[PDB]
């Protein structure tokens, strides 16, 4: 009786859009929670050490844009930065 | 009066293994290793169950890994069976000794 | 305790071979695979014992088990 | 009148929760405004790829419940994901066919 | 008339430049190299003179390790000349290929 | 272009500090692709870290944030 | 109102306690730093700076020198084994390498 | 006049005078040493803010910084590092 959070709904949600007639088991969820916990570590720490090297104190989204552009291959991080771009263009239009 | 060629059931193991997903050690010996080589850092630990069986996955996936890179210094040297050798030229050139 | 490196047999390292791709092995690649096993278990169990004691605990965890696989620089999926 | 942040940016991970562990984990000490949008978005998308790729080839082993030998099988024989989780194992995953030439006869 | 016979002026060469610490490379056709393969990123950029001399030093240091991997791999084809299916079994035993 | 100004005798003076004793004659092109490939993935970075400064010169610390993203990290240049 | 002694008199040692407190507490580590944390690691530093140049001026004595160029310290980094474990993935300006022939390769 | 720089010139020179009385040090070597202060200095505070973030703490004590002095450093050297901090805090309280 303690709570523990983790990303199980939301994956489910996006296989529910791109595979409407599939299910997936509790181990490969479980596998598919570790992989988003380690991407949001890994460039949530590259936009902290952007952050740090140009003497500033404030994480946005520019220094997010980059570390992307560091981490990602490329036509993976084209595509990145074009949905990002999308959502944060829906996002302020919608204020 | 029946035999195979040597060479064939080799080669139908390496597709029924590279097949399949198991592990391909026994537990309770794995068990007993893991707990006497941790005997000696702290006396009287007391494992779970899902530790063992994550250093098992851990182990096994390191000498697969190993056994190809091994495998590749062998045919470079022209030959087919594995030596030693090839174990220290794998693991000095990676990285490791 | 002296035996347990005797009790990784040998069909065990000829299924691990393979599984690798491996069609003919030596006779000496035995004892070479118990060494070099024996060496990288010390290693990780090593830094998983230390975690322990500076959590001030009795039992390894699974998640000390992979912390310090992610310090050797080898992630692993599926346990955390 | 409570509408959420991931129905306003049209997402479907939450933009709440990734907020509070920015503010959370000693990255910065400040954390503006678009920063948690845009990470949810490349979240979602990576996810989405990982799982549109493990989801064909549950479909050629015949299957209609995706396991960790479909995502391992995805994953390694992708280019750019290959090079992303490179040194990465997963559990109960196996290996790919691969056998050497000079072996066969 | 006085020949040496081959193998001893590569063998005190070797010694010669293992004795020694400098740059094996001369620099202004290093810098039109990094000037020319930087072009296809941003155009008119503008470069130190330090940046130059670290690029400079990290890629004399990085081709001198794959050497010795190198000359390994030779070694253990029992040859002692050095062919480029030498340095694709290196790199890709390292991780790179 | 100037990829032939890493002449024929700098790559046998690399070879020689490397320990080697007779090379053959297909090394320098091969040796040619392996420094390309290196030097194009660090100027990528290092032109990253320049962008995101607002800059339009390449300094020294770029390219030592850029070889330590590469996990080499090289003292002696700040 | 007293006379001010720094904090690295007062445990002995030659790094500054002041300037690592700083350091610690303006680089985004906790939020909360104790009181002998700095103390404890600008000791282990001295150690580790000790432990290279003793290495370093051994080396500079033996090549008939006074002074200590980089060579000198590839060659103590580079000798002793634990600080070539220490220092394995790294490249250090104007050093150089250690003298290596392989054995099938001289007559 | 300019913009100060801090550094590590004068303790590493310090450090050296008590360790070889007659030995000087020259630019780009002082530089390496600069480096490889600032490079162990970040690895151990590193490692032991994930271990506070591990533990469910908010404090950055001196036994994080024992147990990753412990991780990091390999073997006699981390025993004996272990030994100097120990004594340096002791000597601190008193």
């Amino acid at each position: 009786k303690t709570r523990k959070e983790s990303y199980a709904i939301y994956v489910y949600k996006v296989l529910k859009q791109v595979h409407p007639d599939t299910g997936i088991s509790s181990k490969a969820m479980s596998i598919m929670n570790s992989f988003v916990n380690d991407v949001f570590e890994r460039i949530a720490g590259e936009a902290s050490r952007l952050a740090h090297y140009n003497k500033r104190s404030t994480i946005t989204s520019r220094e997010i844009q980059t570390a992307v552009r560091l981490l990602l291959p490329g036509e993976l991080a084209k595509h990145a930065v074009s949905e990002g771009t999308k959502a944060v263009t829906c996002y302020t239009s919608a204020k | 009066p029946h035999r195979y060629r040597p060479g064939t059931v080799a080669l139908r193991e390496i597709r029924r293994y590279q097949k399949s997903t198991e592990l391909l050690i026994r537990k309770l010996p794995f068990q007993r290793l893991v707990r006497e080589i941790a005997q000696d850092f702290k006396t009287d630990l007391r494992f779970q169950s899902s530790a063992v069986m994550a250093l098992q996955e851990a182990s096994e996936a390191y000498l697969v890994a190993l056994f190809e890179d091994t495998n590749l210094c062998a045919i470079h040297a022209k030959r087919v069976t594995i030596m030693p050798k090839d174990i220290q030229l794998a693991r000095r050139i990676r990285g490791e000794r | 305790l002296r035996d347990n490196i005797q009790g990784i047999t040998k069909p065990a390292i000829r299924r691990l071979a393979r599984r690798g791709g491996v069609k003919r092995i030596s006779g000496l690649i035995y004892e070479e695979t118990r060494g070099v096993l024996k060496v990288f278990l010390e290693n990780v169990i090593r830094d998983a014992v230390t975690y322990t004691e500076h959590a001030k605990r009795k039992t390894v965890t699974a998640m000390d088990v992979v912390y310090a696989l992610k310090r050797q620089g080898r992630t692993l999926y599926g346990f955390g | 009148k409570a509408k959420t942040r991931s129905s306003r940016a049209g997402l479907q991970f939450p933009v709440g929760r990734v907020h509070r562990l920015l503010r959370k984990g000693n990255y910065a000490e400040r954390v503006g405004a678009g920063a948690p949008v845009y990470l949810a978005a490349v979240l979602e998308y990576l996810t989405a790829e990982i799982l549109e790729l493990a989801g064909n080839a549950a479909r050629d082993n015949k299957k209609t419940r995706i396991i960790p030998r479909h995502l391992q099988l995805a994953v390694r024989n992708d280019e750019e994901l290959n090079k992303l989780l490179g040194r990465v194992t997963i559990a109960q995953g196996g290996v790919l066919p691969n056998i050497q030439s000079v072996l066969l006869p």
